[PDB]
């Protein structure tokens, strides 16, 4: 069970949804 | 920009998804090389490449020898029996060089020989499990005085260190190693290719970025 | 040796009765038990087994023998079942048969990954990308075109924390004995805490030692412990470092413990390879058909299953900074040259 | 090994310095045609069989099997005739006086010859061919 | 792991670093706290703060390491069960089906 | 979609042909547990 990770190239998974989180924080952050 | 980003990723979100990405790269590198490629070996006799043998598995021993003595009065060892009877060699070397050039794929012998085969070669290893616990000795005709003299001088060498030293001289002598703990060390190759796109990189941009 | 059944009054399971001096009736199982009783009905024989008052295994007080083998050569039993280790000096009076069990003597204790080359590479690509062009290539190699040469240095970091997590799952260190043929226990006073290390009396394994190094048992002379158990509890307490004794008995232990503290030296080797064994009367016709019965206990397999079902086991840095001030002493002697 | 150009072994030595020792030992040298030639034994039964001639004064002429078996039993050509073959043949057939090599303490061996106490405590294991080791993100 | 056995010997090897560090200068706390937990130039003494930072990097490095080191009944055919004794109590439902089992069976008497 | 052989269809699972294969559960255990490699797996831990 040994291999590389890519994490594949669908759906909602990490650092994406990480920078999705920062990209509202910007949008609340540019509009005040 | 560019140095910021380049420079962080490099070494506030940002940071945190460079920190995670470095840690996610450090983890996956070290379970790249802590474990190992999917278990395929022999477990011993009652391995199920040896029970139930086929055009795919072909293992064999010694023609005319104990293992083949051992295999032949059994009635549950007529299978393996039936099929070792059709690959076995006249020697052990013919058996060793096979099982070297990849024509066979297993071969039942001593212990104190398959074990030295594993000290001075590296490509070739013993299974996991151990049968037929028995021992070498040295031959008699029939009854005679000899047995007794002999048996008590074998006896009297093991009492001291003649064997530990018969065995130091000739069988503890390995050229070889034993990959018992697989990762040793870090590929240099690994390291030439880092290298190599560094230096690489590095090149191009100093003939391209440079002016 | 277990108590005979209360629920009856005689031996209950399996077991095989046996006798213990005026004698009373005690049980008996394990594995020597079910080899005596496959060889008696191989061989075909009647016996009435019982247990020896008259010390242990077997020792020579003074002329003669005062154990089993004792009991052997004073025509008081014929055979002699169970753990005996055979030697040239037991089988000087009596016989012996063909070995079931392989053992003898043996003790129960209780940058490596960077390559050579990686070093010379990374000083030929510092030197590549001096002053403080140097200090700045390696300073950053731990923790705008030096970007990518920090970006591989931070791979550098990563692979030398991976391969390092990888050498300590490899590697499994232990502080082995370094044999019988060491000065790690031919001389103990030597070192500055004086290693414990002693067997029990009467036995085969100090009947060994003292005929192969006088040293050995000259210094276990006080270090000698009655009983097994007590000695294995010695080496859980503190008061003693390591356990000479027989081979099979310690591996069985090291397989059966209450917890998997205790081990065996090294990978399983044993000093003086001998085996345990069956003493009969000297010049007998029972030794033939014993051997051929123990040896047909080999070929059968039987001794394999036999040894699964009682054998079977559950267990089982700085110094370079050191060498920098070296080298800093020989920078400072460059300064004021 | 083959003897040299005068019929001698090469004093070869350990990496600590032992000189280890050699003895003559007439054998086959190769479907196959028949030829006996002496040649050079050096090993752990030759000085096992060295320390036993040392210990038991007795002069030996060491000489290799005639085939290139050890010792297992077989019907013979006619008349169902049990015949052993190999080491243990030529032992029972006098042509040898004592075995010293790998010899394995079993059964059916023991029901004809005799057997010392075990030199060497073996067994029977199994020998297998090693598989494929050999910035890259 | 090691205890306060090596933090203790690498905060005196540290100590004496920055007393060789002032001793080949002549600030030094800064670069050695500073290095450790990741500041003078220099003196003579870079090539030091060099290796300081090697044994450092050896130091983080070797605690990783041992941080993921420290972090990352067989059957029925279990010895503990084939020849039990008062500290391994095994047993089941009194009339029942494993009962029966262990019951009508010669090689599963003792259990 | 029906595949005549079971050999032939794991070939076809293992060529690319098949993304699954819906057959009886002691077989799949046996040729999961035995086979030229070690890549076919039943679905969870055995579940049938
Ligand atoms: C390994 O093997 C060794 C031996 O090879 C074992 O060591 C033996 O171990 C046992 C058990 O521990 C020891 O026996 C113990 O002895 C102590 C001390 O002695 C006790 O008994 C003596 C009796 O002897 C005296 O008296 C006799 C005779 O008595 C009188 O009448 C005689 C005739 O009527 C007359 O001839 C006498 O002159 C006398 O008037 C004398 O012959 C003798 O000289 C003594 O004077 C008592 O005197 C003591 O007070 C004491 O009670 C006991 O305390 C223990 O209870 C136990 O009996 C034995 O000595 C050990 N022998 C050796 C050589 O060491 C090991 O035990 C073995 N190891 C293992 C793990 O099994
Ligand atoms: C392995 O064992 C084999 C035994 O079968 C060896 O084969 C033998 O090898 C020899 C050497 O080549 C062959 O040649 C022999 O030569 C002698 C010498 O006579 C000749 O020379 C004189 C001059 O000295 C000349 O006047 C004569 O006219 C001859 O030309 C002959 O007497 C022999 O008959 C023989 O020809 C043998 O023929 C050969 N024997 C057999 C039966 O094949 C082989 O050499 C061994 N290998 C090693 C490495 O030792
Ligand atoms: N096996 C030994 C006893 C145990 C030991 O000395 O280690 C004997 O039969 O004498």
């Amino acid at each position: 069970e040994v291999m590389s990770s890519q994490l594949d190239c669908d759906n909602m998974a990490g650092v994406f949804y990480m920078l999705g989180a920062a990209m509202a924080l910007s949008l609340i952050t540019f509009i005040s | 920009a560019m140095w910021f980003s380049w420079g962080v990723l490099l070494n506030m979100v940002w940071a945190g998804f460079a920190m995670i990405i470095v840690a996610s790269y450090t983890a996956n590198l070290a379970a790249f090389l802590v474990l190992d490629r999917p278990e395929e070996r022999i477990t011993g006799i009652n391995d199920p490449r040896l029970r139930n043998p086929s055009d795919k598995f072909i293992y064999a021993t010694v023609k005319q020898s104990s293992v083949d003595i051992y295999f032949r009065r059994q009635v549950e060892l007529s299978t393996m029996y039936r099929h070792m009877e059709k690959h076995n060699y006249e020697s052990a070397a013919e058996a060793i060089q096979a099982v070297r050039d990849n024509k066979l794929h297993a071969f039942i012998w001593d212990s104190a020989v398959l074990e030295f085969e594993a000290s001075q070669k590296c490509d070739l290893v013993t299974t996991g499990e151990l049968f037929f616990r028995s021992g070498f000795g040295i031959g008699m005709r029939k009854d005679s005085p000899w047995k007794q003299q002999v048996s008590l001088s074998i006896l009297k060498s093991h009492e001291n260190g003649f064997m530990e030293d018969l065995d130091k001289t000739w069988v503890r002598y390995q050229e070889c190693d034993s990959r018992s703990n697989a990762p040793a060390t870090l590929t240099c190759e690994n390291m030439a290719g880092v290298f190599m796109l560094v230096a690489g990189g590095i090149v191009a941009g100093i003939f391209l970025i440079f002016i | 040796v277990e108590s005979v059944d209360p629920l009856s009054g005689t031996c209950m399971r399996n077991t095989v009765p046996c006798q213990k001096r005026g004698y009373i009736k005690k049980c008996c199982k394990g594995f020597c038990i079910d080899i005596l009783k496959k060889i008696s009905k191989s061989v075909k024989f009647t016996y009435d087994l019982y247990l020896v008052t008259n010390g242990k295994h077997g020792k020579k007080i003074n002329g003669t023998w005062n154990g089993m083998i004792g009991e052997v050569v004073m025509k008081r039993a014929y055979m002699a079942v169970g753990s005996l280790t055979i030697n040239e000096e037991r089988s000087e009076v009596v016989d012996f048969s063909v070995p079931f069990i392989e053992t003898g003597i043996s003790v129960m204790v209780s940058l490596e990954p960077f390559s050579a080359c990686v070093w010379v590479m990374m000083f030929v690509m510092l030197l590549i990308v001096i002053g403080k062009a140097i200090w700045l290539l390696w300073g950053l190699v731990f923790n705008i075109m030096v970007s990518v040469w920090a970006f591989f240095a931070v791979i550098f970091l990563a692979s030398y924390t991976a391969n390092l997590a990888a050498f300590m799952i490899q590697e499994e260190y232990v502080d082995q004995v370094s044999g019988l043929s060491d000065k790690k226990f031919q001389r103990p006073n030597d070192f500055s805490p004086p290693f414990r290390f002693g067997t029990v009396p009467n036995g085969s394994t100090e009947r060994n030692i003292r005929n192969n190094y006088a040293e050995m048992h000259a210094y276990m002379g006080k270090f000698n412990q009655r009983g097994v158990d007590d000695a294995l509890l010695s080496l859980k307490t503190g008061k003693l470092d390591a356990f000479i004794y027989d081979a099979a008995v310690l591996n069985y232990m090291a397989g059966r413990d209450e917890g998997c503290k205790l081990v065996t030296i090294g990978s399983g080797k044993v000093f003086a390879s001998t085996g345990y064994g069956i003493a009969i009367q000297k010049d007998s016709g029972w030794k033939r058909q014993v051997d051929l019965a123990i040896l047909q206990l080999f070929g059968d397999g039987e001794m394999e299953e036999l040894e699964a079902l009682w054998l079977t086991g559950i267990c089982h840095v700085f110094y370079m900074l050191g060498a920098a001030m070296a080298l800093s002493l020989i920078t400072f002697i460059s300064e004021h040259l | 090994k083959p003897t040299m150009s005068d019929g001698t072994c090469k004093e070869e030595f350990t990496v600590n310095g032992d000189p280890v020792k050699k003895v003559i030992c007439t054998g086959p040298n190769d479907g196959s045609p028949r030829h006996t030639v002496p040649q050079c034994c050096y090993g752990f039964c030759i000085d096992l069989l060295i320390k036993l001639a040392r210990t038991m004064q007795f002069t030996y002429e060491v000489h290799l099997v005639a085939d290139g078996k050890f010792g297992t039993q077989e019907r013979v050509q006619n008349s169902n005739k049990k015949e052993w073959n190999g080491m243990m043949g030529e032992l029972l057939s006098g042509q040898a006086d004592m075995i010293v090599a790998p010899l394995t303490i079993n059964n059916e061996r023991a029901q004809y010859i005799e057997f010392s106490k075990p030199f060497k405590y073996q067994g029977l294991t199994i020998l297998v061919k090693k598989e494929i080791p050999r910035f890259m993100q | 792991p090691f205890q306060s056995c090596l933090w203790l010997l690498v905060g005196l090897s540290v100590h004496v670093v920055a007393v060789m560090l002032y001793l080949l200068d002549r600030s030094a706390m800064w670069f050695s706290w500073g290095v450790l937990l990741n500041a003078p130039r220099s003196f003579s003494a870079r090539i030091l703060g060099m290796v300081w930072a090697g044994f450092a990097m050896i130091i983080v490095a070797s605690y990783t390491a041992n941080l993921a080191a420290f972090l990352v009944i067989t059957g029925i055919n279990d010895p503990r069960l084939r020849n039990p004794s008062d500290k391994f109590i095994y047993a089941t439902v009194k009339q029942s089906s494993v009962d029966i089992y262990f019951r009508r069976q010669v090689e599963l008497s003792t259990m």
